[PDB]
RNA sequence: ACCUCGGAGCAGAACCCAACCUCCGAGCAGUACAUGCUAAGACUUCACCAGUCAAAGCGAACCUCAAUUGAUCCA
């Protein structure tokens, strides 16, 4: 009984005569790297890939999302020619990186970051803590514009919401700090929701910040449809997500359909769908921002529950599956006299009839 | 040529184990664990009683 | 009654994140007779090329969080010699900020005998630890 | 109700108020359960040896705590690279 | 048990209560062969009595 | 093994079951392990640990032990401190 | 195993003649 | 066969399971620790084209680690 | 009683035995010395050495380890007296 | 001549499988002295007895090998 393979064998590519004249791998390196560029092969037999949780990935997503600026790339690289060739002129240089002396001006290598490639890997760190997955359903979108929100608790100190900063509501007791490049003719709607920390609907969201129709860099003057509320991640429950979103809409937009009252300090109120809040508004605006950050229970919580919920604070606690015991046998042969204690519910005397 | 010796502790005093040790080499002083005092000390071997 | 106070007595927490952070998530343990390691969270790989270096951090399941490349034109434009040891830790220490930015700071990493003699490796991991990333990520809860 | 017990000390009783406020419900009464055994003679007598352990331990504070490295290691790193992130000159509120 | 004893009206709680009480209630069955040393008291009915 | 006795006409019981097993009142037989004290030398950990062990026995074993033994050794014992009290009882058991 | 498609896919020694 | 993802081997090469899931059987890239010094002579006596591709066992885990369920209401 | 001196001679046990270790690894370290100079000597006197194998150069090397150890050995004794 | 134990074939691809069948071997050796203690769940030479693997945990650093072997009583 044979069956032919379903498709080309790993090592039928290769020859197998003349195997002198074949250059051998000389070192480990080599082979590791060649092994893991051929792991990712579509191989028609059964894998790990195959089964360790993919979710399906091929497939693709919708961009929403503001147009690449159009750049002309060939002077562009002329250009950085010419700035690596005035850094190759200097002899400093070469005696600082023989010397194994060569700091960076970190603030300056950050900014250039932000301002030519910071779209790209912020858009991949928010695809990989699932933003897309759980705000457009899986649409995906590059923020184009950086944005830079920042808390403020005291006198001196920052504590921004970077792409996965970590804030509690003590730091996040007030409304932040947002700056953002925007010319005289352009509206904004900025958005802050809670991802995680919805307690009866375990799909839902909590809008935290809600500012529609921001007249450029005016944040002060951008209505307040949602008055902004501090997070409140439950005792027991786990690290929660927050995400500020921007967008910028062509003409002006109003609704009070979505508008909240002045306290709106009702969950029910503040009942929030950003795939059902983007299908409404689909039209007029686009996003073009996008800023995170985590969230853990501190002593601020319970006060947040305690005087603007009025509600008594729910507390969570991580379990785990009973262990498991097989079935019991009336003779466990050879097992050790331990055995009985697997099965009992109290380790306390009982007595039956006397 | 291998014989089996019994080692006893200093402190933690009771307390011994027996391992095998070439007959032609000196006697042995071991850190070996101690149970009854929960800390490694030495083991002085005493009464060798076997010949494998 | 008080209408707010419907809880849901069931919590369900979508962050990818939540679970290894609570340090109570499930490594891939074994494999135990190949190379590397798959039992991590994160892990530090650092691809050698001839003209440029490049470190990432990702996830188990393949995804990369932060990577720090001398092709990147923000660094490029700036650093000297973009195969030098010089070039490897400035490497180390924007993507030390990157991930210290994108949140995390736990993390493995695994190299050869020879990578981890290597100099550039050794003053890399110094990079990450001065800039504040520990690795050596912690262990399970209840493994 | 912790803070009207006035068989507590004020300074242990504000004291025991800091240190277990995990167990304080709305109307500031102090909550402790008990499970260990089936018999409520059992379970009232955990209660109250715990109710006495906080006295006793609130009030002598010169204890000294034990450090752990199991679950508040992750917990003070996370803390420490938190504070790392703290540099402008102006902000109030 | 004891309880279920003295509801039944068995055992009298009115006088003192002794391994003759308990013997002649029929509440223990005491056997001097086979080495019983006597009743004891344990705590399964310790509420609701 | 003397199923009737030449002075009772009385069943007896094999004195070596006595002496190297345990009944529990369920109808368990709880009996040590054969050399787990010979040669611990040559024995890894891992070996004498679970030589070390108290270990229940068949129901063809059980069953023997029973017929070798008299109804003496199987009635409900109440000993002071019994450190197998908790055990002769079965608890969660079905069928 | 040897009654399947992917039968012999471990095979080396052809490869190494040393 | 040897062992993959939440599969354990023993002293004696006996592959256990780590956790409570389904077995699978795949064939995946051999590559082997840079200690093992047999293996690592082998694999460098191999030319470019060429991969090893052994058998390997994985678990697929069943159940979650563990849920959050509401314990207070305080 | 006997509990208490159990107790006490246990207590003084634990003082000895720090004190002791440090003095075995030092010995350990000695010897582990010793042994490494006895083999450089070996392999240093075999040195000059014309043909073959440990037939003949060996013995004689092995003779001439001889004589100086009964040449330190001589010398101790009169340094003792 | 053999009697116990292990590897290969017969016995080709889960397991098992005889022969006064064909061939090899074993009755040790070497290194630490956590070769500590406990404990889910399993395997098993077709019974039993024996034998084998092992998560988590408590402590403490940050095991090779194929067989290499002997029950109870008793000393
Ligand atoms: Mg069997
Ligand atoms: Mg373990």
């Amino acid at each position: 009984r044979r069956t032919p393979p379903l498709g080309p064998m790993p090592n039928s590519d290769i020859d197998l005569s003349n195997l002198e004249r074949l250059e051998k791998y000389r070192s480990f390196d080599r082979y590791r790297r060649r092994a893991e560029q051929e792991a990712q092969a579509p191989h028609w037999w059964r894998t790990y890939r195959e089964y360790f949780g993919e979710k399906t990935d091929p497939k693709e997503k919708i961009d929403i999302g503001l147009p690449p600026p159009k750049v002309s790339r060939t002077q562009q690289l002329l250009e950085r020619k010419q700035a690596i060739q005035e850094l190759r002129a200097n002899v400093e240089e070469e005696r600082a990186a023989r010397l194994r002396t060569a700091s960076v001006p970190l603030d300056a290598v950050r900014a250039e970051w932000e301002r030519t490639c910071g779209p790209y890997h912020k858009q991949r760190l928010a695809e990989y803590y699932g933003l897309y997955r759980d705000l457009f359903h899986g649409a995906t979108f590059v923020p184009r514009v950086p944005l830079h929100v920042a808390y403020a608790v005291g006198e001196d100190d920052l504590m921004p919401v970077y792409c996965g900063n970590e804030v509690t509501p003590t730091e996040a007791a007030q409304a932040p700090e947002v700056t953002y490049e925007a010319e005289e003719g352009s509206l904004w709607t900025l958005l802050l929701t809670s991802l995680d920390g919805h307690l009866l609907e375990p799909d839902a969201e909590y809008l935290h910040w809600l500012l529609t129709n921001i007249p450029g860099n005016r944040v002060a003057e951008g209505q307040v449809t949602c008055p902004y509320l501090p997070p409140f991640p439950a005792r027991g429950s786990g690290i929660h997500r927050l995400a500020f979103l921007l967008f910028k809409q062509d003409q002006p937009i109003d609704f009070s359909e979505d508008a909240r009252p002045s306290p709106c300090y009702q969950l029910a109120q503040r009942t929030f769908r950003t795939f059902d809040f983007y299908k409404k508004h689909q039209e007029t605006m686009t996003p073009a921002g996008l800023s995170f950050f985590q969230c853990r229970w501190d002593d601020s919580v319970t006060y947040i529950f305690h005087q603007l919920l009025d509600m008594r604070e729910p507390v969570f606690e991580f379990v785990r599956p009973p262990p498991y015991h097989p079935k019991q046998k009336r003779f466990p042969h050879r097992q050790p006299l331990r055995y009985l204690d697997r099965y009992r519910d109290s380790h306390e005397p009982t007595y039956g009839i006397y | 040529k291998n014989i089996l010796v019994r080692m006893v502790s200093e402190a933690g005093t009771g307390f011994c184990f027996n391992t095998k040790r070439n007959r032609l080499r000196e006697k042995l002083t071991l850190l070996h664990y101690d149970p009854v005092v929960k800390q490694r000390v030495l083991f002085v071997e005493k009464k060798k009683i076997r010949s494998l | 009654p008080v209408e707010n106070e419907a809880v849901a007595p069931e919590f369900t927490n979508r962050n990818p994140r939540n679970l290894e952070l609570l340090s109570v998530a499930r490594k891939e343990r074994g494999w135990r007779t190949v190379f590397p390691s798959r039992e991590f969270w994160h892990r530090l790989r650092v691809i050698r090329t001839q003209h440029h270096v490049e470190a990432l951090v990702e996830h188990q399941n393949g995804k990369v969080v932060v990577s720090a490349s001398t092709r990147e034109w923000a660094i490029k434009k700036h650093l000297y010699s973009t195969r030098n040891v010089v070039a490897c830790e400035s490497i180390g220490r924007v993507l030390a900020q990157r991930c210290l930015e994108a949140g995390i700071n736990f993390m493995v990493y695994q190299p050869t005998p020879w990578e981890a003699a290597s100099d550039s490796m050794k003053r890399l991991q110094s990079a990450m630890t001065e800039g504040g990333v520990v690795l050596r990520e912690p262990q399970r809860i209840y493994e | 109700h912790l803070a009207t017990a006035e068989w507590i000390a004020e300074p242990v009783r504000q004291k025991i108020a800091i240190t277990h406020k995990n167990k304080i419900n709305r109307l500031g009464e102090l909550i402790l359960t008990s499970e260990s055994s089936r018999y409520q003679f059992r379970n009232l007598a955990d209660c109250l040896q715990k109710i006495r352990d906080m006295i006793t331990e609130a009030s002598q504070t010169p204890k000294e705590p034990t450090k752990e490295d199991v679950k508040l290691h992750r917990i003070r790193i996370e803390n420490m690279n938190r504070e790392r992130l703290r540099q402008k000159r102006i902000h109030s509120a | 048990r004891l309880q279920y004893l003295i509801d039944l009206g068995r055992v009298d709680p009115s006088q003192p209560i002794d391994l003759t009480q308990l013997v002649n209630g029929r509440g223990v069955t005491i056997q001097p062969l086979k080495r019983d040393y006597g009743v004891q008291l344990v705590e399964e009915g310790a509420d609701t009595f | 093994l003397t199923y009737f006795s030449a002075r009772k006409g009385k069943r007896k019981t094999v004195k070596a079951v006595i002496d190297r097993f345990l009944r529990l009142h369920c109808g368990l037989w709880v009996r040590r392990k054969a050399g787990y004290k010979k040669k611990l030398w040559k024995k890894t950990p891992a070996r004498k640990k679970r030589l070390r062990e108290f270990v229940f026995c068949n129901k063809t074993q059980s069953k023997l032990l029973d017929k070798m033994t008299t109804s003496f050794w199987k009635r409900r014992n109440w000993y002071v401190d019994d450190p197998y009290q908790k055990y002769h009882d079965r608890t969660n058991l079905k069928v | 195993y040897k009654t399947k498609p992917t039968h012999g896919i471990g095979k080396y020694k052809h490869l190494i003649k040393a | 066969w040897h062992p993959g993802a939440h599969v354990g081997v023993g002293k004696n090469k006996c592959l256990y399971a780590l956790e409570e899931g389904i077995v699978r059987y795949t064939k995946e890239v051999y590559v082997p620790h840079p200690r093992n010094t047999e293996a690592v002579d082998l694999i460098t006596r191999l030319p470019k084209g060429a991969v090893l591709y052994k058998t390997f066992v994985h678990v697929v885990p069943a159940k979650p680690e563990g849920t959050f369920k509401l314990v207070a209401m305080l | 009683q006997k509990r208490r001196e159990r107790e006490q001679h246990i207590a003084e046990c634990m003082a000895k035995m720090p004190q002791m270790i440090v003095n075995w690894q030092q010995q350990q370290r000695e010897n582990w010395e010793k042994a490494q100079a006895d083999k450089e000597r070996r392999a240093r006197l075999q040195a000059e050495a014309q043909e073959l194998l440990g037939y003949q150069v060996d013995p004689r090397s092995a003779r001439f380890q001889e004589l100086l150890q009964d040449l330190e050995k001589k010398e101790r004794k009169r340094l003792k007296e």
